[PDB]
């Protein structure tokens, strides 16, 4: 038959449009497109995780991967290689012709035939998919923000935590230089002395107190924060995927409009 | 941790003028002392031992000679404040308190380490908690690298030292184009040495035009004269030449500089003091057992299960096909389920990587079900010491980076994610009873020695561009000439893409082709260093292109690719990373921007620790160039500090109260201190002497950036520039603007070799941190706008500027200028232009501002595939070019002008290579502008790489027809 009715070959279409319809297919995933230099004739293959790019030359109404041409049709050099190996070709891929991407199943997201009904129905996507960008826009501002945030409160709770043992360390200190000057002024008779020292140990014991409640307000505060990181984590990971679907609704039906237009 | 703002205080972005300060005595007292903001610590220490008598336990206080203070700063490290010179409040304390404490251990060694800790932006104490050992040997190793210079800086005596303080900023070659020759008069130039005017050779060395005098330095600026080149080769006087200027000069005694070499001396550190069966030997298919993670964020309504996706990469390319694990609902992420990969384990390369994922899948729309990927993680499949991995692991994951659609993220770098505070998942790798290594290249060369018709396909297929396809046939072909390519060497990288990478037998035979493979230009070699080519003897190979015929101006105009190709290596410790260090520490000129493009991503977690060890590793040898850098570092910190308060805790008050509280501050004492006398980090060869206060000022914007001028305090400052200004943007991403203003100036440079004066204004601009960054203010300019404030007002402006005999040059420049303008922003696809986003300077240079999004990044938003013409050279634009002739489209001006686009962009065309390389090696830079290489595929199409070269041109033609409606004929 000929090449245009056939689902598997797609004219005009660029590499990176193949990628994305070859894009985790499985191995035997293929379809045909014209030449980029516009053979011109190209024959994606997936195998092994890659796109093989496998070229159809022409010369004198005969076609082949290799010379000598054997085939007088890319349909027939189609259909004989989807019932058996490429091996027999190249011995690098051992694989067949399985699982064609046809052109039917693309014009299945469009459901209207009137240019007016498409261009209204490109119009409603369009405005919804410019909606859901720019909330998404917004809610990966506060991602952004609250996870800088949250690294900044963490690294200051690693600042108190610093903090409070050197001020620890200060009554240790204190403990020890007191007791034998302590003791000492006991015998001696100046009470008065070991009231300035323990006033001053209470103005230490309070300050620890302070820097300990200021800590613990902050890890409160890192506490919710972080859980309003995991909420704006998930209503990202929810509409990601709904505006990358309504961008390439969007995109089938401007791809309607065109083919349906005038064309230079 | 990296500080968490600029500010003196946590919270506090500026003391009060007076504070209180708790002071912990050894005695166990605690002092509250009331400090001023700006008082010094040994004024601190004084008052506060005076305070210390009225307090109990004085009497076992020792001297104040004998004590430092000691506090917890903001980046949560205790500090030892052995300089008592410094101000409180720049000592970035967490809170105001001081603790009194003997010095102890390795003065000098602690006083460095703060001072590359304080450059760093992170403690250098961090590196030594580091449990991997890769990271530790990779200190200890790199110091090699830093010794070798050091010695080869002070081997020569006085010059060794200069040439690496004041490098000549020569050309990459001396030969002179056609267009700059026939500027001389009959091969001479007359050059002005301070007024002692002489006409002299441009072949002369300098040392013959000292002897024509009955070392030199620029006026001006720091640049000198220190070899032999032809002083044409220089780039100050190649330019003079170009644009008609007089090289104004300045002479002075060898001893006059010698005497400000510091003598550098590095010093070891203190870290540096203190049964394998073969891959091939292993008969077995590779699994991984993924076994379990910890927790995923997503709703359980809008999401209905999720799984792991897995692969087994070599670079960008899978070396199998996927391998998924079964699907589990989101509150149970446990598997234990053996992936079995279709690989053979004695043909895993020696780069092999694992790259995995957390997915979550949505069937609920018709049958396509929508995959996401919610965290990534990549592993080397051998470690540093060529082991395959064994046992069991586990892996914190990474945030999906914004704008990736793939389920998987190769490009992304190995390792774990140092926030533990995210999903994590643990590995299990199998074990054969003894441990698995890599065979060695003696132990593996044996497995490799165990027509007319076709050089036309050969060469062809070289002369294409790095990303154009290449059949399968194509691929059997160059892997059956291999040996016939060694005679077009060029040819290699096309060839490294035909190898079966997960093959044993053709991995071993292209090892013995690139060990004795000629080298290739270094434009070509730098293909090699991308994510397509992560072995080790291909990007070995490539080094050692760049160590013999890299110079070193092409090193400088490239710094930024090869710094972002740095995060594609594997290992800390390769050849790329050495030979980048080496020339940081043998050239002053490149070690600045290698340390401030280093620096402007230590906030970025991917490659902090990369990151960060490399700079500790340069500023411990980076010799004197170290305080300079120092001096750079905290006046950009109090411009970030500055910034902050105006747009947090002022962002509501008017411009007069904002201008009246930034006059204010800017009059301290610290803050003259620190915004006076320094390098410029635009170029370090620019002194930004004194602030004038009176050009500073607050701009206008939403933004709200500042313009800064300093004065120039060089003597013969009069001859080049006497004001230095530099707009500093806090809040704006610069890194792509600082990409596209590289790539035109590359652009330039390929024009001016070609014979084709399309003089561009690359003005500086770098980026120094997260949304921070410096961009140079260009003289004299105003946008399209603001000479509008009728078709001939532009015109008009031009001729009330320039009148007379300046007419004509200031035609020439304004024409010159869209021409280069013109045909860049098609090729890269800048943001569209507008009378805003145009300038003109009082000469006629045209100046592009704010170039925003390249490429096609209004094909995401609107699905449009069509190549944009963003500058429209408008009516206004096309009188000025014609000299104010009606007809602008027919006159003879407009006809040269026509011209000089044709013959820029088919310039551009024929460097394609270059390009496509250029932006390749910045994959994985962060831009989600530039993420995968169909990203690079839009200057693909706007070179009409796919087309033939007259095709190009009447593509080129067409479009620029179809966007000034008729005009461009041939
Ligand atoms: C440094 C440049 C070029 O020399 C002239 C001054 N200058 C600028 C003036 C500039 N304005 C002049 C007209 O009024 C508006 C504003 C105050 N707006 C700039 N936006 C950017 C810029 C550039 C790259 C990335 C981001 N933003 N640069 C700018």
């Amino acid at each position: 038959m000929s090449l245009q009715d056939a689902e598997w070959y797609w004219g005009d279409i660029s590499r990176e449009e193949v990628n994305e319809k070859l894009r985790d297919t499985a191995d035997g995933t293929f379809l045909v497109r014209d030449a980029s230099t516009k053979g011109d004739y190209t024959l994606t293959l997936r195998k092994g995780g890659n796109n093989k790019l496998i070229k159809i030359f022409h010369r004198d109404g005969k076609y082949g991967f290799s010379d000598p041409l054997t085939f007088s049709s890319v349909v027939e050099l189609i259909n004989h290689y989807r019932n058996e190996s490429l091996a027999q070709y190249n011995p690098k891929l051992d694989v067949k012709l399985l699982y064609p991407v046809s052109k039917y199943q693309q014009d299945q997201v469009v459901k209207e035939d009137n240019i007016e009904a498409v261009g209204k129905k490109l119009h409603e996507y369009n405005t919804q998919f410019q909606e859901k960008s720019r909330e998404y826009d917004r809610l990966y501002e506060e991602y952004t923000r609250t996870s800088q945030e949250i690294q900044m409160k963490r690294t200051a709770i690693e600042a108190f935590n610093e903090t409070i043992k050197i001020f620890e360390e200060q009554c240790q200190t204190q403990e020890r230089y007191s007791k034998e000057y302590i003791e000492k002024f006991k015998r001696e008779g100046n009470e008065k002395e070991i009231q300035r020292i323990m006033h001053n140990y209470d103005k230490l014991k309070s300050r620890i107190s302070e820097i300990i409640d200021s800590r613990r307000r902050l890890e409160e505060d890192l506490k919710k924060q972080a859980a309003e990181y995991r909420e704006i984590d998930k209503r990202m990971n929810s509409i990601k995927p709904d505006l990358i679907q309504l961008r390439k609704t969007r995109d089938q039906y401007l791809m309607w409009l065109t083919q349906k237009g005038v064309r230079q | 941790p990296p500080r968490p703002s600029s500010g003196e205080l946590w919270g506090i972005h500026l003391m009060p003028p007076r504070i209180l300060v708790e002071c912990l005595l050894p005695n166990g007292m605690i002092v509250t002392l009331e400090c001023l903001r700006e008082a010094t610590l040994i004024t601190i220490k004084h008052e506060l031992f005076k305070e210390a008598r009225k307090y109990p336990l004085h009497q076992l206080l020792q001297d104040e000679s004998s004590y430092i203070f000691v506090s917890v700063t903001q980046e949560a490290e205790r500090e030892e404040f052995f300089d008592e010179t410094r101000r409180l409040c720049d000592l970035r304390l967490f809170q105001p308190f001081l603790k009194v404490i003997e010095p102890v251990g390795n003065r000098e060694e602690k006083i460095l380490n703060r001072e590359i800790g304080f450059a760093i932006g992170m403690p250098v104490c961090e590196f030594d908690m580091v449990k991997d050992p890769e990271v530790q040997d990779f200190r200890r190793n790199i110091l090699n690298v830093c010794k070798e210079a050091v010695d080869l800086r002070d081997l020569n005596s006085p010059h060794s030292r200069a040439m690496y303080v004041y490098p000549p900023n020569v050309e990459s070659s001396p030969e002179l184009p056609k267009h700059i020759y026939n500027k001389l008069d009959k091969g001479q130039i007359i050059v002005v040495i301070w007024k002692y005017t002489l006409k002299i050779n441009h072949d002369c060395v300098p040392e013959q035009v000292i002897a024509e005098a009955i070392i030199l330095k620029v006026c001006g600026c720091d640049e000198y004269f220190l070899e032999k080149y032809p002083l044409s080769q220089y780039k100050y006087i190649r330019s003079c030449i170009m644009l008609g200027r007089m090289p104004n000069l300045m002479l002075m005694a060898k001893e006059s500089l010698y005497s400000q070499l510091p003598m550098d001396c590095f010093t070891m550190p203190s870290y540096s003091r203190r049964s394998t069966k073969s891959l091939w030997v292993i008969n077995s298919a590779l699994r991984i057992k993924i076994l379990c993670a910890t927790y995923v964020n997503v709703n359980i309504r809008d999401i209905d299960k999720i799984y792991v996706r897995t692969g087994i990469y070599h670079g960008g390319e899978p070396l199998c096909d996927n391998v998924n694990t079964q699907r589990v609902p989101c509150s149970n992420p446990r598997w234990n389920e053996w992936l079995n990969y279709d690989i053979y384990i004695p043909d895993l390369p020696r780069a092999a990587r694992l790259c995995l994922s957390i997915c979550s899948v949505k069937g609920r729309k018709g049958a396509k079900e929508e995959h996401c990927p919610l965290a990534w993680g990549n592993i080397n499949l051998f470690d540093y010491t060529d082991t395959l991995v064994s046992g069991k692991m586990a892996l914190n994951l990474w945030p999906v980076p914004h704008g990736l659609e793939d389920l998987l993220n190769p490009i992304g770098v190995t390792g774990s994610n140092p926030n533990k505070e995210t999903p994590c998942l643990e590995l299990e790798f199998d074990w054969f009873s003894s441990v698995v290594k890599f065979p060695d290249m003696s132990v593996i060369e044996e497995h490799a020695n165990w027509r007319e018709n076709d050089k036309e396909q050969l060469k062809a297929i070289s002369t294409r561009d790095p990303l154009s396809e290449i059949t399968e046939q194509e691929k059997d072909f160059l892997w059956s000439h291999r040996h016939y390519c060694v005679t077009i060497p060029e040819i290699l990288p096309k060839l490294l893409l035909s190898v079966k990478w997960n093959s044993r037998d053709e991995v071993a035979q292209m090892y013995c082709l690139v060990k004795d493979w000629p080298p290739i230009k270094p434009e070509q070699a730098m293909e090699l260093l991308d994510c397509n080519y992560p072995d080790p003897m291909v990007r070995g190979f490539a080094v050692r292109c760049l160590e013999k015929y890299l110079t070193d101006d092409k090193l400088s105009q490239y710094l930024i690719q090869l710094v972002q190709v740095l995060k594609y290596e594997q290992y800390l410790d390769n050849l790329l990373v050495r030979f980048l260090l080496k020339k940081a520490l043998t050239n002053q000129r490149i070690g600045h921007f290698f340390f401030w493009h280093l620096k402007s991503e230590m906030h970025n977690k991917t490659v902090s620790q990369r990151f960060g060890l490399l700079l500790e590793s340069y500023c411990r040898a980076c010799g004197m160039y170290l305080k300079h850098l120092n001096r750079q570092v905290e006046a950009m910190e109090k411009l970030i500090n500055l910034t902050d308060i105006l747009k947090q805790e002022k962002k509501d008050e008017t411009q007069k109260v904002q201008m009246k509280f930034l006059v204010e501050q800017m009059r301290r004492p610290d803050f003259m201190d620190a915004l006076q006398g320094f390098l410029s980090p635009l170029n370090p060869a620019h002194q930004l002497g004194n602030l004038r206060l009176e050009e500073c000022r607050i701009m206008s914007s939403a933004k709200r950036p500042l313009k800064l001028n300093w004065e120039n305090p060089d003597i013969m400052s009069e001859l080049l520039f006497q004001n230095n200004e530099i707009m500093f943007k806090n809040g704006d991403d610069l890194r792509q603007d600082m990409l596209t203003l590289q790539i035109i100036r590359i652009m330039e440079n390929i024009w001016q070799n070609q014979g084709l004066d399309l003089r561009m204004l690359p003005y500086g601009c770098l980026s120094i941190g997260d949304c921070v960054g410096l961009i140079e203010w260009v003289r004299n300019s105003h946008t399209i706008m603001q000479i509008q404030c009728n078709s001939h007002t532009l015109h008009q402006w031009l001729k009330d500027k320039n009148k007379g005999e300046i007419y004509d040059a200031a035609i020439d420049l304004f024409t010159r200028s869209c021409a280069g303008y013109c045909v860049a922003t098609f090729i890269l696809g800048i943001g569209d232009r507008h009378n805003s986003n145009i300038m003109v300077k009082d000469d006629g240079q045209l100046v592009h501002i704010d170039f925003g999004h390249f490429l096609d990044h209004k094909k995401k938003k609107f699905g449009y595939k069509r190549e944009r013409v963003p500058f429209v050279l408008t009516q206004d634009f096309l009188i000025v070019i014609s000299k104010g002739a009606q007809e602008c489209t027919k006159t003879r001006e407009f006809e040269r002008f026509q011209e000089m686009c044709y013959k820029a962009y088919l310039a551009i065309r024929q460097h394609a290579n270059l390009f496509i390389n250029l932006f390749s090696m910045m994959l994985g830079s962060g831009m989600p502008e530039l993420q995968s290489f169909d990203d690079i595929a839009y200057i693909r199409k706007t070179l009409a790489l796919d087309k033939t070269e007259q095709e190009a041109l009447e593509y080129f033609m067409k479009q620029m027809n179809d966007a000034h409606h008729g005009g461009w004929t041939t």
